[PDB]
Formats: C-alpha cells, structure tokens, sequence
C-alpha cells in the first residue's frame, strides 16, 4: 500500500491523490 | 516535494498538502 | 499534547502521533 | 466534525481516536 510505493519506493502525485477523499 | 521517498511523519504531510481541504486516509496497514 | 485548540497541519500531527501504525483517516469537511 | 471538535474548541483522545482506524 502507501507505504511500499511513496516510502520504500518513490512516490508519485498520481498515487497520493489516490488517497484524498 | 512529491517526486522522491516520503516516509512517517514526511509522508502524511505530503498528503496533506496535496490533498487540502478534502483531506486523506493514511492506511499504513 | 492533545488537550488543547490543534488546527491544520498541528491536527493533522496529533491524529499521526495517536494513531501510530493503525493510521487515521482527516475527514475535515 | 473534526474541525469543530479540535479546533474551533479543545480536543481531546477520546475524539482523536475515534478517527484512528
Ligand atoms: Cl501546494
Ligand atoms: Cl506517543
């Protein structure tokens, strides 16, 4: 989740906006 | 400030600046 | 640190620190 | 909600829990 793709890999605009409500 | 590993604290504030006033789950697990 | 007027970012921080590894979800509306 | 309970006036653990998941 969240944390294996913007910690452990680098994160993206796409991926966090995946997680706005 | 997104582009780049974001970890803890550094990643909750990311998604909290990108987010705004919709606001964010963070789901660690 | 959790009893007092904890807005914006200062908010966001507290649910983090209580949360811990269960995380939250920032609902503000 | 959030906003109101701990901002506009004082918070508290209680409330902040109820928003861990
Ligand atoms: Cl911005
Ligand atoms: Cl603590």
């Amino acid at each position: 989740g969240i944390v294996e793709q913007c910690c452990t890999s680098i994160c993206s605009l796409y991926q966090l906006e995946n997680y706005c409500n | 400030f997104v582009n780049q590993h974001l970890c803890x604290s550094h990643l909750v504030e990311a998604l909290y600046l990108v987010c705004g006033e919709r606001g964010f789950f963070y789901t660690p697990k």
